[PDB]
RNA sequence: CCUCCGCAUAAGCCUGCGUCAGAUACUGACAAUUAACAGCCCAAUAUCUACAAUCAACCAACAAGUCAUUAUUACCCUCACUGUCAACCCAACACAGGCAUGCUCAUAAGGAAAGGUUAAAAAAAGUAAAAGGAACUCGGCAAAUCUUACCCCGCCUGUUUACCAAAAACAUCACCUCUAGCAUCACCAGUAUUAGAGGCACCGCCUUCCUUAAAUAGGGAUGGCUCCACGAGGGUUCAGCUGUCUCUUACUUUUAACCAGUGAAAUUGACCUGCCCGUGAGAGGCGGGCAUAACACAGCAAGACGAGAGACCCUAUGGAGCUUUAAUUUAUUAAUGCAAACAACCUGCAUUAAAAAUUUCGGUUGGGGCGACCUCGGAGCAGAACCCAACCUCCGAGCAGUACAUGCUAAGACUUCACCAGUCAAAGCGAACCUUUGAUCCA
RNA sequence: GCUAAACCUAGCCCCAAACCCCACCUUACUACCAGACAACCUUAGCCAAACCAUUUACCCAAAUAAAGUAUAGGCGAUAGAAAUUGAAAUGGCGCAAUAGAUAUAGUACCGCAAGGGAAAGACAAGCAUAAUAUAGCAAGGACUAACCCCUAUACCUUCUGCAAUGAAUUAACUAGAAAUAACUUUGCAAGGAGAGCCAAAGCUAAGACCCCCGAAACCAGACGAGCUACCUAAGAACAGCUAAAAGAGCACACCCGUCUAUGUAGCAAAAUAGUGGGAAGAUUUAUAGGUAGAGGCGACAAACCUACCGAGCCUGGUGAUAGCUGGUUGUCCAAGAUAGAAUCUUAGUUCAACUUUAAAUUUGCCCACAGAACCCAAAUCCCCUU
C-alpha cells in the first residue's frame, strides 16, 4: 500500500495538527489491530512531555503561566496550554490546574526536600518520599512516558543513592535515576472512570468499531489448554 | 446455480 | 408440457391443410357498374371512395384556409362552388368554398 | 440485482490496468510482453 | 388522458431520430459542439498560526470539529490549450431494474395505458354484494376495519445468510477475566482511569382452576430472581371488521379467442399414437375380447413411471474441509543450551514449544452404539474317493514335553483345488540301540 | 422447384540449408524543472508406487555401442552411468477451406483484468409439386388390386434377463499407438549380422499385436476490492409535524426488504404491485485510494472478495488422474460359457480352470467284474472290454 504516516511534522507547534485515522491498518494496508475505525475527526495537539525544557539560549528553573486547560480528543487527560518567556506549549494538566495558575519547572535537586506544590515539575530526587507524581520519565531527559492517563498517580516510594523507587499505577515498582523529572499531583480528568458510554453509538464516535475475526489463526481464538503427560492421559476425561 | 452461456454475436448478426 | 415426440410432416399436412385453415373463396366480389372497378357488395368501391376522399381533402384544405385558425367553426352552412358556378338563391347566406377545378361529374 | 458489476470510471480504469501500472512491476511488464508476443492490438487498458 | 416527472451538472458513453440521397432510429455523404462556464495553476526559503460549527448574539454541549497565512529574496510577459453534440450510461436488448448532485412539487417540462375485433372458459388485478360474521385456515393468510389484554425470547437503537432464513442469532452499552511498565510505520505520535484479547449480558434486588358448547392450544395455582421501554420476533385473547368462509355472484381492465404484422423455448428413436381384462413387479404397441371413416378449433389434466430438476441410500484403496490424546515432521518463528564472532548482533548444532504443513480412514454382520471375529489346528458338516453347508457352532495354539543324529543325504510321491507354502519317504552315509503358526526387505 | 448441393487454391505442415517526419514509462503513444526505489534468492504439485509418508525419466552440448550393464532404490514402483567406441551430409507415398496455422485475425466478439477467441471465399435433411380413410415398431408374405388377410414386443448400451441409458434429423469430423517372446516366409548356416550382439541350429530381415471423450481436484505464476466486505482522505443529503440538543415519535426524499400476490426463458440470471422497517444516525451516499486467495474482509451468516466462494479467476504443469460412466466405424465364415485361491479385496486385479491358434506324440472318454473303515440313501471313485 501507499501508506505514509501522518506523524511527519518535524517542528513543534501549538496549532492542532490534522491526524489521519488508521482503521487498525499497518503500512501494508492489512488490519493489524481490530476494532478500530471511523469516529469523530480529530486534530492532534503536540504535547511537550519534557516539562523541564528551558527555552533557547536559556537555562535553569523557569516558571510558566497556565493560559488554559482544554479537553484533548487524543487523551484521557485534559491538556494545558502553558506559556513561559516567549513560547507556548501543551503539557498534561494535573487535577487542580486552573487557567492563570503558575507552574515551576526545575532541574535543581536541593539538599532539602522541595515543597511539593501540585502541577510543578522537579527531579525525583527533590521530592519528599510518598508524594504523588505523574508524567514520569524512565531516563533523565527522555521525556515523560509513565503515569499519563487521566486521574493516574504514582507514588515516590523510596529514594536511596541516586535511584528512586516509584510505584506505577499498576502497582508495579520501577527504578529511575533521581535526576529524572516528574510532576507533582495526579493527572486531571479524575472522573474518567465514571463516564458511562451509554450507547454503542458513543463508542463508534470514539472510533471503536465492532470487529470479529480478530485472530486470523486457523480455527480463530483458542484458549490455552494443558497437554496431559503420558502417565496422566488415563485420567483426562474419566466417564461418569 | 449454473450461469447462462452466451453464444458469439457473429452467429446472429449476419446480413446478406 | 413438452412434446413427447416430433410431429410428422404427414400429421402436420393433415392439420395445416385442413379446409378450416384454407383461405375461403369470396363470392361477394363484383364489378362497380359505375366505373367498372372491383368491389365487395357491402363495401364501398375503393377507387370511387379514394376519389371522394381526395376531393373532400381539397375542400377541407380550402375550408381551413378560409377559417384561418383553430376554434373557428362557422355558425352558418357551407356550399362548395367550382369554376364557372355562382351562388344560387338558396346558397345565399352560406359560406362559399371556391374550388379551382371544374365540377366533378359524380358531384352534384 | 446482479450483472451491473461494471461501474465505469476512466480514472480507475487507467490506474488499475493502464500502461504505467503495467510497467510499474516486473509481472505487469511480462503481461505486456505476453500481449506483444500474442500480437494483441491493445497491450494495456 | 398520464408521470416523483422534468431541465441542468457530474460520471459514463463517443456521433448513436441534424440535412440530403439511396433503403425499409438501416446504408452512404454532408454538416456540427466557437468561452466568459469547467479543467489545465502557484518562484521559493524560512517563520507563523490555542480560541469550532450550529442565523452565532443568549442558551445548549461533547463526539472537540482541514480551513493557512506573513517577512525577505526573485519576477514583468499576459488570455494559450482542452471539454462543450445526442433520444446517451451500467444491466447480452430501444431491458418495468441500477444510477450522485442542483433546481421545478406538479409542472412553463416530459409523455401515451388501447394494432383491429369479440366479450367463451381457465388465469391475474380491481370494484360491489342479501343474511351471517372467522363457521375459513396450520395460522384472520389476504381483505376490511380498530381495538383490548396477557405470556415466551431478546434489555433497548442497530447487524446478518446480495438471490428461499431478519430471528430467540451477531453486535451493543454494563460487568467480569486474562495479558502488557512501553517511544518514532499499526496499537500510538498513545502510557494501567491505558492498550490488546476472551467471556457474559443493559439495569435493579436476594443470597387442578379459568378461558370455548366442545381448548393435544393459551393463561394461573455465584446462582436464584426483577420484563422499564422497545420488537415487521414467537404464542394467546376481547371487541370490531370483513367474500376467509356458509356459497358464491356481477361488472371493469389484463389475459383470452378471431383478423393483420412479426415471430421464440424446453422437447422430440420412429410412430399409421384406442378401450377392458390378462401377462409382466408397471402396457397405445404382447395375448384374448371390444371398438374403430377422415381431418380442424377451443378446453381439461387421468395417463404417456409426462418434461426439466432436485432429494434418500450405497459404493470408489475419488476429492476437499473440519477436529483431535491419528501418523510423520519442525523447514520457519520463539525461547533456552552448547560452540562461533568478542554485551548487542550474527552463524552452526541441539532441545522444548507455538504455529503450521503433509497424509490416511481395512474387511464381515438392515444401519448405529457396544461388540465379536479376521491365521492355523481338532470336532459338528456333509451317510459311501476328494472337494465342499461359506456365513455359522464348540474347543485350543501362537505352544508344552522329550531328545540333543529328535543328523546328513537321496529314488519316488502327496498337497488344502493357483502360486507361495506345507507333507511322506525307500536306498545310502553317520550316530545311537518325537507326541499348534508369519513371506520379503531390513537389522 | 425451392432450400441447397458440389468446386481449388488462399494458404498452411514437416524437413533441409542459412545464424536472425512527429509522439510514446505521466492517465503510454502527452514538445519543455531537483532524481536516486532501482534486478539477482532450491520450483512446487499433478502423476507412478494401484492409498501414501522416502522415492517416481524431463535443451544434456558425438549418433551408435558398452547397456538397460555397473550402480541406486519404502532394494519397490522405478531410476541409471562411465571408462571405452567414433556418424557423414531443397525436398514431401504432408493438408486442400469442419483439413492444414487460431488465423481472411490474435481481428470481430467475450472478460474489470490477466486472459479467451471465431466464422467465412469459390439432386442430404427440410419443404413444395401432391393433407387425410377403420387396424396398431408401420414391415414382410403376398395379391389382379395401395389398404383390407396372415405373421411380426424399435435400435444401442448397462444389467443374470425384460426395465433403465442415449439418440429430432442430415452432412462433415470423430476413437487400437508398441515391445518380450513366439509363429510364418526369405537369406546364410556352426555360424549369422555392414564393428558392438547372439549362437549346444543358430543368426539376420520382414510380416502380425496393445483406443477415444469426461471429473471433483493439486501445485506454480499472474490477474482481480469500478460488485461486495472492511478501512483511509476529502465531500454531500436528510421535507413537514411533534418534540427539544435525543443511536427520540409520526412520517417525505433516501436506505432497506416483513408479509402477500404477480412473475417463474420473467421487465428482471432476484423484478413488479401493495404492505411494511429505518429515516439527525452504529444513517445513507458520490469520488479517489487501500487490504488478494489458505490470503483478504467479516456487528460469525462459512457471509462477501466482478452473477456459479467450506475457499476467486486465468494461464501453465495438463492429453492431470479416474478399478467409474459413456463411446469404440467394411463383408463373410469358424471355434467359443460360470468355475477355485489371494488380495486395504469382493465395481478391480494376478494365478488356476475354461477358451483360441499352431505344433508334437499316443492313447483318451464311456466302463463289467475285482477293489475303497471302523466308530455304529441316491450314489461316488478306479478300469479289462466295448
Ligand atoms: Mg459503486
Ligand atoms: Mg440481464
Ligand atoms: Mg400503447
Ligand atoms: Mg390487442
Ligand atoms: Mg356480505
Ligand atoms: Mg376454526
Ligand atoms: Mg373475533
Ligand atoms: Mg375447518
Ligand atoms: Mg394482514
Ligand atoms: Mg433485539
Ligand atoms: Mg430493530
Ligand atoms: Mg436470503
Ligand atoms: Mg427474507
Ligand atoms: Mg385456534
Ligand atoms: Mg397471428
Ligand atoms: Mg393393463
Ligand atoms: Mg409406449
Ligand atoms: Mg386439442
Ligand atoms: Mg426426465
Ligand atoms: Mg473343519
Ligand atoms: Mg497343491
Ligand atoms: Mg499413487
Ligand atoms: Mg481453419
Ligand atoms: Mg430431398
Ligand atoms: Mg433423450
Ligand atoms: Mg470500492
Ligand atoms: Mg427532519
Ligand atoms: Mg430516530
Ligand atoms: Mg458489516
Ligand atoms: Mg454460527
Ligand atoms: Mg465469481
Ligand atoms: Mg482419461
Ligand atoms: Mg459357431
Ligand atoms: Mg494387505
Ligand atoms: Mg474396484
Ligand atoms: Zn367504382
Amino acid at each position: 500500500a501507499n501508506f505514509v504516516s501522518w506523524k511527519s511534522r518535524t517542528k513543534y507547534t501549538i496549532t492542532p495538527v490534522k491526524m489521519r485515522k488508521s482503521g487498525g491498518r499497518d503500512h501494508t494496508g492489512r488490519i493489524r489491530v481490530h476494532g478500530i475505525g471511523g469516529g469523530h475527526k480529530q486534530r492532534y495537539r503536540m504535547i511537550d512531555f519534557l516539562r523541564f525544557r528551558p527555552e533557547e539560549t536559556k537555562s535553569g528553573p523557569f516558571e510558566e503561566k497556565v493560559i488554559q486547560v482544554r479537553y484533548d480528543p487524543c487523551r484521557s487527560a485534559d491538556i494545558a496550554l502553558v506559556a513561559g518567556g516567549s513560547r507556548k506549549r501543551w503539557i498534561i494538566a494535573t487535577e487542580n490546574m486552573q487557567a492563570g495558575d503558575t507552574i515551576l519547572n526545575s532541574n535543581h535537586i536541593g539538599r532539602m526536600a522541595v515543597a511539593a506544590r501540585e502541577g510543578d515539575a522537579h527531579p525525583l530526587g527533590a521530592l519528599p518520599v510518598g508524594t504523588l507524581i505523574n508524567n514520569v520519565e524512565s531516563e533523565p531527559g527522555r521525556g515523560a512516558q509513565y503515569i499519563r492517563a487521566a486521574g493516574t498517580c504514582g507514588v515516590l516510594l523510596r529514594k536511596v543513592n541516586g535511584t528512586a523507587i516509584i510505584q506505577l499505577p499498576s502497582k508495579r515498582q520501577m527504578q529511575v535515576l533521581e535526576t529524572c523529572v516528574a510532576t507533582v499531583g495526579r493527572v486531571s480528568n479524575v472522573d474518567h472512570n465514571k463516564r458511562v458510554i451509554g450507547k454503542a453509538g458513543r463508542n463508534r464516535w470514539l472510533g471503536k468499531r465492532p470487529n470479529s475475526g480478530r485472530w486470523h489463526r486457523k480455527g480463530g481464538w483458542a484458549g490455552r489448554k494443558i497437554r496431559p503427560l503420558p502417565p496422566m492421559k488415563s485420567y483426562v476425561k474419566l466417564p461418569s | 446455480f449454473t450461469p447462462p452461456i452466451y453464444q458469439p454475436k457473429f452467429k446472429t448478426e449476419k446480413e446478406f | 408440457a413438452a412434446p413427447k415426440n416430433r410431429r410428422t410432416i404427414e400429421v402436420n399436412r393433415c392439420r395445416r391443410r385442413n379446409p378450416q385453415k384454407l383461405i375461403k373463396v369470396k363470392n361477394n366480389i363484383d364489378v362497380c357498374p359505375e366505373c367498372g372497378h372491383l368491389k365487395q357488395k357491402h363495401v364501398l368501391c375503393a377507387y370511387c371512395y379514394e376519389k371522394v376522399c381526395k376531393e373532400t381533402a381539397e375542400i377541407r384544405r380550402q375550408i381551413g384556409k378560409q377559417e384561418g385558425g383553430p376554434f373557428k367553426a362557422p355558425t352558418i352552412e357551407t356550399v362548395v362552388l367550382y369554376t364557372g358556378e355562382t351562388p344560387s338563391e338558396q346558397d345565399q347566406g352560406k359560406r362559399i368554398i371556391e374550388r379551382d377545378r371544374k365540377r366533378p361529374s359524380w358531384f352534384t | 440485482a446482479r450483472g451491473n458489476e461494471y461501474q465505469p470510471s476512466n480514472i480507475k480504469r487507467k490506474n488499475k490496468h493502464g500502461w504505467v501500472r503495467r510497467l510499474s512491476t516486473p509481472a505487469g511488464v511480462q503481461v505486456i510482453l505476453r500481449r506483444m508476443l500474442k500480437g494483441r492490438k491493445s497491450l494495456s487498458h
